[PDB]
RNA sequence: UUUUU
RNA sequence: GCAGGGGAGAUACCAUGAUCACGAAGGUGGUUUUCCCAGGGCGAGGCUUAUCCAUUGCACUCCGGAUGUGCUGACCCCUGCGAUUUCCCCAAAUGUGGGAAACUCGACUGCAUAAUUUGUGGUAGUGGGGGACUGCGUUCGCGCUUUCCCCUG
């Protein structure tokens, strides 16, 4: 589990299987692909029924977030980890 | 055991198409016995969303629907093992 | 329950035997077989290798599928993994 | 156990979150949690999905029909993280 | 196999909510590891206001989602 | 302490006619007596029938063999 | 009659014709040739019928365990 | 089986477990079998018994008086269901802790001494060293033996890895649930390995590797052999960390007619009583 | 963090709730199918009968060539061992003469060990009338065996029923009686027969 | 050894 | 709960000095070699961005020096790993190593693990918007419904 083990404590951003991602720090991981986020932001793209405009993005802080892998997608490097040194 | 055939497609460009109809193509630097696909510098083309290039990009193996291999893969010698 | 020890093969009489027989001639007949999935498209062509999951690897392969009057439409891979879990049916070719 | 069962087991006991799969949101006292996510609240802030807002006494949501879970933040000062 | 905490909701007069949008209420007489539960005197509750009793049933835990009780435990 | 496999057993024994609803679906349920069940709670039952909301009829199949995973809400009568 | 489960009533149903309906809404009624542990079904000479309907003549068909929904017999 | 529901065999943990959860209720309970009371007081099971009596109805309890111990007795059995509660109560020994189970528990109770593998049994204790006599096991090995047989062991982990040497050795040995020993008793498993601690028939040959520090757990271990019937072996090898059991050792060395040792009766350290 | 003081337990207190928001997907079982899932039987189009790939299309990687070199090895060994056992005649060979009946072999034996210290060993039993060791015809290094041949049938018996096993020169040697003229269909070790199970496996 | 499968 | 610590072929060379008139083939235990190759050591070379020193330079074949974060990385080596205990031997004889085991922990792998609680689908992917083109209610913003062509995933 290297490939997991590279990502850790950095900046991800999965993509949920009702379209939303949540970015935050993974803090862990199991077997069963669930994820610990510290610090996690939710964001959803909604369809503008009114009229032809862009698509709005609806964020949200969650802290520490324990997202279950069955309802999770896909995860990708959004960002590096929060370095300590100046 | 088809993971294991799975498993030697290390570094290989696949498409792997999901059940909610995206399309990630690029190389697969992993994949284990869940089916679950690590690849590296992949094009993801969503539903209803524009591609967009990421250095690296983790699929589980529930959400993956199916993978599309290159022609020129040698799919007889890898089901030998 | 069947078989506890580490001997499993069984499931290659099962294999040989059962309902995956069906898939099994087709590896070894070489014959096409269309199957139907949950994406509501028919693919159409030949099983290389299948496992007990369903999981098959097939190569010239020709998907077709209806949107929106239906409009059919096709796409065919050269080689292709289709996952067991969202195969619905598959029906050998009658010849 | 894992890690994030060993968060959401050290999490109980406290007020968390936990979004369920019908679209619900229920904000409580975690009394406990098992190892297949099963988790038991006691005067819950339950939310639905068109929005309206009630109180429930004890509730009890299955790991199965639960979709996320939102923690204090003292988790992430952990001893395993 | 872990075993679900539903002691507390034994022979007690609880409301639970089914996969399709239902929802129940009757005395939770027992419990499985599956979820499966027992109701006693049980309520149909569905989309119109009217509710039917049908008094013992059982309920597969695959189709229940979130069960709230009404006697406090 | 009741249980649902001691129940199931009981309403196999006394014949009763049990009808269930299905997994994911408000519209059609299956009523019937159940003449057997299974470890996977498979319901083999002797005159099954499908009963829809909306068309408010009942479609006899006989003996018919449901999966567990279809059953959600199994009562009595 | 003794009670019946689903097992010995598949291996009953074995040979002789059977309607399985799935989840999808789609029916298969044919000749059950061969089952297994998982509750698959193997059919040959099969009907594929939507909608109550028939639709077409498919013939030897594989029909899944988590997309069968119920199986009875004729 | 709890929704199924006459009688019920439990263990204290389990039944203690039942009763807090409510899961199985002892309203109708006129009848409480204790086996092996000295063995449940030695696991700490005995505040476990008392709180699974305390679940008991004192309204059906026995008085404490000469009624209690035998025609008004059979009167009260000829009762039916008006009848008062029982406790047969079956250990190997009269342990302080047992005798007030049953003074709390049963009402002026008899007395019926059997039952006694020391005397039914030959030891065939090796009072040579235990490390010596443990290379000996190989010996005792390589000399022939009757499948099943009994290796008790101190610690369960010891036990493993007597096994462990076992199967290294050229034996189908088990380790200890149900699957050892159906294989034990179908003869697929040889020599069984286990601690102090059943399901097990009549054997002719107990291997105590490692001595028990006291005599109750020998003579349970020297009871696996068989209460009739055949005797059987009990070879125990005796080092120095068991001569504090090795002056009861002598009480077995004393009482076993159906046994032969002079290195444990001459012993030094078990020629006096302990303490 | 449960059995905690509340001192302790004040750093751990939970955070804002998220705000309220409308769900991204409906319900399943309330969702609008505008063209569900169907059968394949108007996709029946697949392949023809005549225009169809062959079945035995099939084979293996680095096995099959090892394993026909090991039939065609195998082969060559059969052949070779049948042209040896149509040559191989102990009844028109010089070095067997006498007769067969009453001539016992010495086989196992030490290569030091001299033909007068094995004849010395099986007058023991009775009168030798031959004794000739088996040498190698290229190297000359004796192949550990020999024959003996007595005046008496019944010497020769007590001389293999006696003296099997003994141990000569510090070896064990092995007494039997001829085989080769008077065991109907018996071949030696190296036309695919003999005796002992020293190399069996 | 003595539910927590 | 259970089992385990690289597999698949040729070995021509060595040992097993093969029980029949000079042999066996082959297997087994070592050596070499080909694939699936796995975890590492050596880090040459190359990419990115900042700090300091020097350079006012006539090129059209990239190219001044040192350090730091993040990376990539050929050639060359080993067949497994971190911890314990025993016997024998080469030995620069209390060190360095070689050959064996006893087995424990780090949740390493497979297993009635594709049958209701995450690793084989009731989470399908069936759209969004612009022009003409219907009907109902109307606060004239719209909720539902009936069409064709376009841009887009």
């Amino acid at each position: 589990s290297s490939k997991m083990l590279q990502h850790i404590d950095y900046r991800m951003r999965c993509i949920l299987q009702d379209g939303r991602i949540f970015i935050g720090t993974f803090k862990a991981f199991d077997k069963h692909m669930n994820l610990i986020l510290c610090d996690c932001d939710e964001f959803r793209k909604i369809k503008p029924k009114n009229s032809k405009q862009a698509e709005r993005e609806e964020k949200r802080v969650l802290g520490l977030v324990l997202l279950r892998g069955e309802n999770l997608v896909s995860m990708t490097v959004e960002g590096p980890p929060p370095k300590d040194t100046g | 055991k088809l993971v294991r055939f799975l498993m030697k497609l290390s570094h290989e460009t696949v498409t792997i198409e999901l059940k909610n109809g995206t399309q990630v193509h690029g190389t697969i630097t992993g994949v284990d016995v869940s089916m679950n696909t690590h690849l590296k510098a992949v094009k993801m083309t969503l539903k209803n969303r524009e591609p967009v290039q990421l250095e690296t990009l983790s699929i589980r193996g529930n959400n993956i629907r199916y993978f599309i291999l290159p022609d020129s893969l040698p799919l007889d010698t890898l089901l030998v093992d | 329950e069947m078989t506890p020890e580490e001997l499993q093969k069984r499931e290659e009489e099962e294999f040989n035997t059962g309902p995956l027989s069906v898939l099994t001639q087709s590896v070894k007949n070489n014959t096409q077989v269309l199957i139907n999935c949950r994406n509501n498209k028919k693919l159409l062509g030949r099983v290389k290798a299948f496992d007990r999951h369903c999981n098959m690897v097939l190569e010239n392969v020709k998907e077709m599928w209806t949107e929106v009057k239906p409009v059919n439409k096709d796409r065919y891979i050269s080689k292709m993994f289709l996952r067991g879990d969202s195969v619905i049916v598959v029906l050998r070719n009658p010849l | 156990i894992g890690v994030p069962i060993k968060v959401l087991h050290e999490a109980e006991g406290h007020i968390v979150t936990c979004e369920t799969n019908t679209g619900e949101v229920y904000r409580g006292k975690l009394i406990e949690a098992e190892d297949n996510m099963n988790c038991q609240m006691s005067n819950i802030t339950v939310t639905y999905r068109d929005g309206r807002v009630a109180q429930l006494e004890q509730v009890y949501i299955r790991g199965s029909k639960i979709r996320f879970l939102i923690l204090p933040d003292m988790l992430k000062n952990a001893p395993m993280l | 196999a872990h075993p679900p905490e539903l002691k507390k909701f034994m022979d007690k007069k609880l409301s639970l909510k089914l996969n399709g949008g239902r929802h129940v209420q009757g005395i939770l007489r027992g419990f499985d590891p599956f979820m499966n539960l027992v109701i006693d005197e049980c309520v149909e509750m569905a989309t119109s206001g009217q509710q039917n009793n049908i008094g013992m049933v059982v309920i597969r835990g695959n189709s229940i989602i979130m069960l709230e009780a009404l006697e406090r435990v | 302490m009741v249980q649902p496999i001691n129940l199931i057993f009981r309403y196999l024994q006394n014949r009763s006619r049990i009808q269930v609803w299905l997994y994911e679906q408000v519209n059609m349920r299956i009523e019937g007596c159940i003449i057997g069940f299974d470890e996977y709670m498979n319901l083999v039952l002797d005159d099954a029938e499908e009963i829809h909301s909306k068309t408010k009829s009942r479609k006899q199949l006989g003996r018919i063999m449901l999966k567990g995973d279809n059953i959600t809400l199994l009562q009595s009568v | 009659s003794l009670p019946l489960n689903p097992k010995p009533f598949l291996n009953g149903l074995t040979g002789k014709p059977v309607m399985v309906k799935l989840k999808w809404g789609m029916e298969y009624k044919g000749y059950l040739v061969s089952v297994d542990g998982y509750m698959n079904m193997q059919l040959a000479n099969t009907e594929e019928y939507i909608d109550g309907a028939l639709s077409g003549h498919l013939g030897e068909v594989l029909i899944r365990c988590n997309n069968v929904l119920y199986i009875r017999g004729v | 089986r709890l929704r199924m529901g006459e009688i019920v065999i439990a263990t204290p943990g389990r039944l203690i477990d039942v009763l807090e959860n409510r899961y199985l209720v002892l309203s109708r309970c006129t009848y409480v079998v204790l086996d092996e009371a000295d063995r449940m007081i030695d696991m700490g099971f005995e505040p476990d018994v008392q709180k699974i009596l305390e679940h008991m109805p004192v309204s059906n309890q026995k008085p404490d008086t000469d009624e209690a111990e035998p025609e008004k007795m059979l009167a009260n059995f000829e009762s039916g269901k008006h009848k008062y509660r029982q406790t047969v109560m079956f250990t190997a020994t009269m342990p302080p802790a047992v005798e007030r189970l049953a003074r709390s528990y049963l009402r002026r109770p008899a007395v019926v001494y059997i039952g006694k593998p020391h005397e039914r049994v030959e030891q065939k204790v090796f009072l040579m060293s235990e490390s010596e006599k443990r290379k000996k096991l190989l010996a005792i090995l390589e000399q022939g033996f009757d499948p099943p047989i009994i290796i008790f062991v101190n610690q369960k982990k010891g036990c493993d890895v007597l096994a462990k040497s076992l199967e290294k050795m050229g034996y189908n040995a088990c380790t200890l649930r149900e699957f050892a020993l159906s294989n034990l008793k179908a003869g697929a498993k040889d020599i069984l390995v286990a601690t102090d601690v059943i399901d097990i028939q009549d054997v002719s040959m107990v291997v105590n590797y490692d001595m028990a520090k006291n005599i109750e757990d020998y003579i349970h271990r020297i009871g696996r052999t068989g209460r009739a019937g055949k005797s059987g072996v009990a070879i125990t090898f005796l080092t120095k960390e068991d001569s504090a059991v090795f002056y009861e050792l002598k009480q077995a060395i004393l009482e076993s007619p159906v046994s032969s040792p002079p290195e444990l009766a001459n012993h030094p350290d078990a020629q006096h009583k302990p303490g | 963090t449960q059995f905690l003081p509340p001192n302790l337990l004040a750093l751990f207190a939970p955070r804002d709730p998220i705000p309220y928001l409308p769900p991204l997907e409906k319900l399943p079982h309330e969702k609008h199918h505008n063209q569900p899932y169907c059968g394949i039987a108007p996709y029946i189009r697949e392949f023809e009968d005549p225009r169809d790939a062959p079945p035995p299309t099939r084979a293996e990687t680095r096995e099959e060539r090892m394993e026909r070199k090991r039939r065609e090895k195998i082969e060559r060994r059969q052949q070779e061992v049948e042209t040896e056992l149509k040559m191989w005649d102990p009844h028109n060979d010089p070095n067997a003469q006498g007769d067969a009946f009453k001539t016992l072999f010495v086989a196992r034996v030490n290569y030091d060990t001299t033909e007068s210290k094995l004849r010395r060993e099986f007058e023991v039993y009775g009168p030798i009338k031959r004794i000739h060791m088996v040498y190698s015809k290229r190297s000359g290094k004796p192949r550990g065996y020999a024959f003996i041949e007595y005046e008496h049938e019944r010497d020769m018996h007590s001389a293999y029923k006696h003296a099997d096993g003994k141990k000569i020169d510090g070896r064990r040697v092995l007494v039997d009686v001829e085989r080769g003229r008077t065991v109907k269909g018996w071949r030696p070790r190296r036309l695919g027969g003999g005796l002992g199970g020293t190399r069996r496996g």
